[PDB]
């Protein structure tokens, strides 16, 4: 019937209060600023009004702020406002899943479903808490989702091998919100370090502005953000602010040279003033996306993003399973770990020296701070490994208890000695 | 005059390196470290030095160990070299448990308290770096004195970074490069100018490492 | 404001309304896809059961 | 590599003495370098803030560098210094900017050099100028100094404090 088509908005508008609640209540610019909540553990839909509240604002401070848009600004205005925005992922992990996409937050990747996977830092859980939301970059060119997306880095850095692009008409993005660049990192790439520098080459003045210029400068990491409904209006205006200080000829031979062919002459001029940033609120799942191998993927890759059908693509050899081993015996993935065991058969030899681009010996790697007591066990069970070995490298005459008790580590400390005296 | 390089052995070296600090001083990760303490740990051991390499020493293990190297017989060594990879503060270095006073590390080593260390060099390199971690919206140096003690620090963790997991840092790399190319022709001071040249100017969008040098004579390592 | 309560017309009234009846409804007519319906699950309501058409997000 | 020094000026020197023959002595060392000396005898423990204010606010265009000898026996040395940091001299950005003291906490600038001594002319500004007489042409201004430094330990010891980005050389 139709109530099931009422009963899925509103349960969707539940879940993203959530993510909303999490970052509003926890966090602390909120506070420093005047944005905060109270914690409630399950928030309401007052979670949802203060975006909004926040968006009108951030909006109002910058249209009320510029001027009239004389005659040839509103056709730029216009031009963003009525185009076709996509979103590209690009993660190392598996998501495709055949024929459906599902990409999840860190807040529910590791609430007690255990994964592997991320590129979360210290302090994202503190300032803003926003490690409950699904991280997108916009793309503006316009053309479908059958394509090459034109675009590979989001501020400098290569988040993965698989660009994963979705269409902005998905009912999922509707509790979205934007931000003009990245929400910790609230500087924009300079113009030497942006994309595309057969670009902006061309204009040697462009490229001079676009290197620092934060946003929200009353707090320094203060970042605007805006909803759905006026993420749209909100980059044109910010880009014609920026245009009419910039001086420069891209002015008037090029930004309004764009308007019959905005597909390279708008993706070049918007991701480079700007570099926009998406944000779902909990889980990306759809049926309609589209999955572009942008390059190869690593082992290192492969590893730490537990994509085990790639892992097994990418190992076709013993030098190369060892290899794998150690990138597994370094952050203490177990999966791989066992998936490795299952397939070679390895000796005690093989781990007798650190290959290159390691820098610790087996008994330290196995025993240090962010080990594995899977994979400690393993080795201690098969004989590879001696319990009592001492350190003779890094913390020479001490052993592997030592890194147990010295980092309390009580597991670790318990399975080290069930398989000798130390 | 130079400092007679020429003992059946050159030196010794100790390299201690702390990246995971105790959950009471609520201290960040520091990553990509080891990748510095390895750079130098082959730097110091291309020019013929024995390093020691020390990871994550608590505050009352830095001066036992200091202690126990104070008492040795550096009479064949011609000198003695200490890199300290750390957070900490305009004049104290942070272990992995609690902050521990420079000067009480240096004493073991003066003229009069190790006999077999005079007239000698006695390099110490220091690393410290602090985050502004002000979660709401974010100028000197106690130095001790004697007659052949070299400084060389670096307070500052650069101006910025991105998402990108860190190589090191801009002033480790930097001083393990320049000795790499010219700690065969040239005196150790002009060294760490070519290293202050390149830091702070070539990675300008902040601090810049301050050379406090109280040697008597010309450091050449060869 | 109040046709949410009307849209529970399966009036499993003062008790979990059959909430596998729920999941069955939600991922047919249009399409949800079972990873959402299962989070949809999860925080309509916490401990088991008993949203007894709460709707006390206003 | 190394400084420039073939500016038209070779730059400003200020020594200032608080009560002699010291004094006098790096006055004529330093004129003996083409410098421009002015002697100031005991100032006022403010006058000197503002005589560091006329002479930040100057035109050292054509000055290859700046001296400040401090000779003297309490103001805070941060402000004093504070002055040059570029940004306030613009003229003075990339150019040394050298303080000669005798009488710690330190300043970290960009193009600072510093030297301490101790109370007990002196010997270490006799040592100074003789070392700078003997080698002003081929040796630098860091082996001088540790020359210095060793005359000084041989007959306390001076502590260099260098923030310096190239060599110096007075020719
Ligand atoms: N079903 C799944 N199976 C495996 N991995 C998954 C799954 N769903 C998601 N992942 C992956 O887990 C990772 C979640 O980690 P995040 O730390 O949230 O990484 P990301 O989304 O890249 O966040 C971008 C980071 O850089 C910038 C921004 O400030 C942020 O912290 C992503 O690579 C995501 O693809
Ligand atoms: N998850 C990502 O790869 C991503 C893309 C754009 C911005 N931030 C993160």
């Amino acid at each position: 019937a139709a109530a099931a088509g009422k009963i899925g908005a509103f349960l969707r508008k539940a879940v993203a209060a959530q993510s909303y609640g999490l970052m509003f209540a926890n966090g602390k610019l909120f506070e420093a600023t005047g944005d905060a909540l109270e914690k409630r553990g399950q928030y309401g839909f007052s979670a949802l009004q203060r975006l909004d509240g926040l968006s009108r604002r951030n909006l109002a401070a910058v249209e009320a702020r510029l001027g009239a848009l004389d005659s040839a600004e509103r056709g730029l205005k216009e031009r963003i406002m009525t185009g076709a925005w996509h979103f590209r992922h690009q993660s190392n992990a598996a998501l495709d899943d055949g024929k459906t996409a599902a990409i999840a937050s860190n807040h529910l990747l590791a609430r007690e479903s255990r994964s592997s996977g991320g590129n979360t830092f210290a302090g994202d859980k503190a300032l803003l808490s926003n490690h409950d939301f699904v991280f997108f970059g916009v793309e503006f060119s316009g053309r479908g989702k059958q394509d090459k997306p034109l675009n590979h880095k989001h501020s400098t850095m290569d988040f993965g091998a698989n660009a994963y692009v979705v269409p902005d008409t998905l009912p999922a993005c509707r509790h979205g919100y934007l931000t003009l660049t990245d929400h910790f990192f609230n500087r924009v790439p300079g113009g030497r370090e942006a994309e595309h520098q057969d670009f902006v080459g061309s204009f040697p003045q462009m490229g001079a502005e676009t290197g620092r210029w934060i946003h929200e400068g009353k707090y320094r990491q203060n970042a605007p953000i805006f909803n759905y409904r006026d993420m749209k209006a909100a980059v044109a205006l910010h880009l014609i602010e920026f245009l009419r200080d910039s001086k420069d000829a891209a002015f008037k031979a090029y930004v309004f040279d764009q308007a019959m062919q905005s597909g390279q002459a708008l993706d070049r001029v918007l991701n480079s003033v700007f570099q926009a940033e998406f944000h779902i609120p909990r889980l990306m799942a759809t049926t309609d996306y589209a999955k572009h191998p942008l390059r190869p993927m690593l082992l290192k890759e492969a590893v730490d993003s537990v994509n085990l059908p790639a892992l097994s693509g990418l190992v076709s050899s013993k030098g190369d399973a060892v290899t794998a081993m150690w990138h597994a015996i370094d952050k203490g993935k177990d999966a791989v770990a066992a998936h490795l065991l299952g397939n070679w058969r390895f000796e005690a030899g093989d781990f007798a020296s650190a290959p290159p681009g390691f820098y610790h010996e087996l008994n330290y790697a196995l025993s240090e701070h962010g080990a594995s007591v899977y994979i400690l066990d393993q080795f201690l069970s098969r004989g590879w490994a001696a319990v009592n070995a001492p350190f003779e490298h890094v913390n020479s005459g001490e052993t592997m208890l030592d890194n147990a008790v010295k980092y309390g580590n009580r597991e670790m400390a318990a399975a080290l000695i069930k398989h000798g005296a130390d | 005059n130079s400092y007679k390089m020429d003992y059946p052995e050159m030196g010794l070296c100790i390299i201690i390196n702390n990246k995971n600090f105790h959950k009471s001083t609520g201290m960040t990760s520091r990553s990509g470290t080891d990748v510095d303490a390895a750079n130098l740990r082959e730097t110091f051991r291309n020019l013929k030095y024995e390093v020691r390499n020390k990871n994550d020493l608590t505050r009352e293990e830095i001066v036992e160990l200091m202690r126990d190297v104070s008492k040795e017989d550096h009479s064949k060594r011609s000198s003695f070299v200490c890199v300290l990879l750390s957070h900490g503060e305009e004049g104290i270095i942070f272990g992995t448990n609690g902050p521990v006073d420079l000067k009480k590390i240096t004493n073991f080593f003066r003229g009069d308290r190790c006999r077999s260390l005079t007239g000698k060099p006695k390099l110490f390199i220091i690393q410290a770096c602090r985050g502004t971690e002000l979660d709401c919206g974010i100028a000197c140096h106690k130095i001790p004195v004697e007659a052949d003690f070299l400084y060389a620090y670096s307070t500052a963790p650069g101006y910025y970074s991105w998402r990108n997991s860190k190589d090191g840092s801009w002033f480790i790399q930097s001083l393990c490069a320049m000795l790499k190319q010219y700690a065969d022709k040239l005196e150790f001071m002009h060294i760490l100018t070519r290293v202050n040249r390149k830091v702070a100017t070539e990675f300008e969008s902040k601090q810049i490492p301050c050379i406090v040098s109280m040697l008597t004579k010309e450091l050449y390592f060869y | 404001i109040r046709e949410a309560f009307r849209v529970f017309d399966k009036d499993g009234n003062g008790y979990i309304s059959a909430a596998e009846l729920r999941h069955v409804m939600t991922n047919l007519g249009e399409k949800l896809t079972d990873e959402e319906v299962d989070e949809m699950i999860r925080e309509a309501d916490i401990d088991g059961d008993g949203q007894v058409n709460y709707e006390e997000f206003v």
